[PDB]
C-alpha cells in the first residue's frame, strides 16, 4: 500500500 | 554509487522564476519518486514537492503548490525544480532527495544542497586576507593561522587549505554594510611555521571568485 | 495535510544521560515514520525507518518507538558527536512531511578559553581598512564577554563576533570577534588589546600587540 516501500 | 548534483543558486531578483536542476547518476529513474527539500536560514527541513519516474505523482507542499513546478527528464537523467513569483520566503538551500526502502533494505539521497538567495542586491566577491600566525596565536607547540573572508554577497563562500587539522569555520556574519564576512583557522604545529607554505583556497561560486592566499608567519 | 509535531524544540543534556524526543501525527501513520540527524552545513542522513529499524553504522545507543500516532526516538547514552538537530518524517504516500526539528546540545564542565589576536594583514590596510581579531577557542560555556582597548580606549559598536557549532569531540565552542577600523584610525594607535572573561577565567585574560 505504501509507494515508498517494496 | 547513487551521485545526485544540485545546480541552479545564486541571487535572484524577487518576481523571478528560477529553474533548479539535479543530475542524477547510478540509477535509472524507472521507480519510486524524487523530491525537492528546502531549508531556509537556521530554520528547519521542508518538504516542498514530489514526482514519480513516469512524470505523475506531481505534487507539492501548501506553501509553494500555486507557484513551483516540478519535472523530469529521463533522457538526462535529470530533476527540475522552477520556482516563479519568487519572495523572500524561498531563500534557501534546496536539495534534491531520492529515499525508498525494499528488501535490500532502506535507500536514502541527498544532494549537496544550492542555496538561492532572492533579493536585489547586487552579487559581491570577496576579499581574502590572511590571519598571520605568531607569538600572539601560540599554545603549546600548536599556533592558530587562517583567513578572513570579507564582504561578499551572497552566501556562501567555501574555504579549504592546502586544497583539501582542526579547521574552525566561523559562521558567516551580516554586517551594517549589507555584506557577508566569515574566518576559517586551523591549527598547526608551531615548528612548521617558516618551514610550511599555509594557503587557503576560497571559492565564491555566485560571482565566480577563486582565490588562493599564503598565510605566513608575522614577529 | 499531516502535521508532524515534534517535542521538545530544543534539548541541553548531559554525556550518558538517556534523552527522548517525541513526534506526534495528526493522522494515523502505521509505522511510516523516519527520523534524520542533520549537522550545521550537512545534507541531513537517515537514522532510524519504520520507526524503530535502525540504519547500518547507527550506533546502538539510538533506538525508535511507536505506531500509528506517537513516536519516540531514545539516545540512551547521549555522546558528543551526537549533538545535531534531529527531525521525524512520515513517509505514509508519495510526499514527505517533517516535524519541526529538535535541536540536541551538550551541557559540560566549565573550559576556559585560550586566547589568541590576529592583526591586520598589510593587504588590507592597502584598502584603507584594519580589520582586528581575537580568538577564543575551545571553551564552555557559550557566553563570554570580549572588550577590545585601543590604547586603553574601550571600544563599543565596530567589532562583531561570530560563534562556532559545538564540537563534535568535547562540546566546546570557540568564538572569533572582529574589529574594523578606518586605516587613518588603526595607524593612529599603538595598543590593541582584547580582554576577555568567562566563567572558565579567575582574572580576565588580555592579548595585546602593538602596532609595528
Amino acid at each position: 500500500a505504501n509507494p515508498n516501500v517494496d | 554509487q547513487v551521485q545526485l548534483v544540485e545546480s541552479g543558486g545564486g541571487v535572484v531578483q524577487p518576481g523571478r522564476s528560477l529553474r533548479l536542476s539535479c543530475a542524477a547518476s547510478g540509477f535509472t529513474f524507472s521507480s519510486y519518486g524524487m523530491h525537492w527539500v528546502r531549508q531556509a536560514p537556521g530554520k528547519g527541513l521542508e518538504w516542498v514537492a514530489v514526482i514519480w519516474y513516469d512524470g505523475s505523482n506531481r505534487y507539492y507542499a501548501d506553501s509553494v503548490k500555486g507557484r513551483f513546478t516540478i519535472s523530469r527528464d529521463n533522457s538526462k537523467n535529470t530533476l527540475f525544480l522552477q520556482m516563479n513569483s519568487l519572495r523572500a520566503e524561498d531563500t534557501a538551500v534546496y536539495y534534491c532527495h531520492r529515499n525508498y526502502y525494499d528488501s535490500s533494505g532502506p535507500f536514502d539521497y541527498w544532494g549537496q544542497g544550492t542555496l538561492v538567495t532572492v533579493s536585489s542586491a547586487s552579487t559581491k566577491g570577496p576579499s581574502v586576507f590572511p590571519l598571520a600566525p605568531s607569538s600572539k596565536s601560540t599554545s603549546g607547540g600548536t599556533a592558530a593561522l587562517g583567513c578572513l573572508v570579507k564582504d561578499y554577497f551572497p552566501e556562501p563562500v567555501t574555504v579549504s587549505w592546502n586544497s583539501g587539522s582542526g579547521v574552525h569555520t566561523f559562521p558567516a556574519v551580516l554586517q551594517s554594510s549589507g555584506l557577508y564576512s566569515l574566518s576559517s583557522v586551523v591549527t598547526v604545529p608551531s615548528s612548521s611555521l617558516g618551514t610550511q607554505t599555509y594557503i587557503c583556497n576560497v571559492n565564491h561560486k555566485p560571482s565566480n571568485t577563486k582565490v588562493d592566499k599564503k598565510v605566513e608567519p608575522k614577529s | 495535510d499531516i502535521q508532524m509535531t515534534q517535542s521538545p524544540s530544543t534539548l541541553s543534556a548531559s554525556v550518558g544521560d538517556r534523552v527522548t524526543i517525541t513526534c506526534r501525527a495528526s493522522q494515523f501513520i502505521s509505522r511510516w515514520l523516519a527520523w534524520y540527524q542533520q549537522k550545521p552545513g550537512k545534507a541531513p542522513k537517515l537514522l532510524i525507518y519504520k520507526a524503530s529499524s535502525l540504519e547500518s553504522g547507527v550506533p546502538s545507543r539510538f533506538s525508535g518507538s511507536g505506531s500509528e500516532t506517537h513516536f519516540t526516538l531514545t539516545i540512551s547514552s547521549l555522546q558528543p558527536d551526537d549533538v545535531a538537530t534531529y527531525y521525524c518524517q512520515e513517509y505514509t504516500s508519495y510526499g514527505r512531511t517533517f516535524g519541526q526539528g529538535t535541536k540536541v546540545e551538550i551541557k559540560r564542565t566549565v573550559a576556559a578559553p585560550s586566547v589568541f589576536i590576529f592583526p591586520p594583514s598589510d593587504e588590507q590596510l592597502k584598502s584603507g581598512t584594519a580589520s582586528v581579531v581575537c580568538l577564543l577557542n575551545n571553551f564552555y560555556p557559550r557566553e563570554a564577554k570580549v572588550q577590545w582597548k585601543v590604547d586603553n580606549a574601550l571600544q563599543s559598536g565596530n567589532s562583531q563576533e561570530s560563534v562556532t557549532e559545538q564540537d563534535s569531540k568535547d562540546s566546546t565552542y570557540s568564538l572569533s570577534s572582529t574589529l574594523t577600523l578606518s586605516k587613518a584610525d588603526y595607524e593612529k594607535h599603538k595598543v590593541y588589546a582584547c580582554e576577555v572573561t568567562h566563567q572558565g577565567l579567575s582574572s580576565p585574560v588580555t592579548k595585546s600587540f602593538n602596532r609595528g
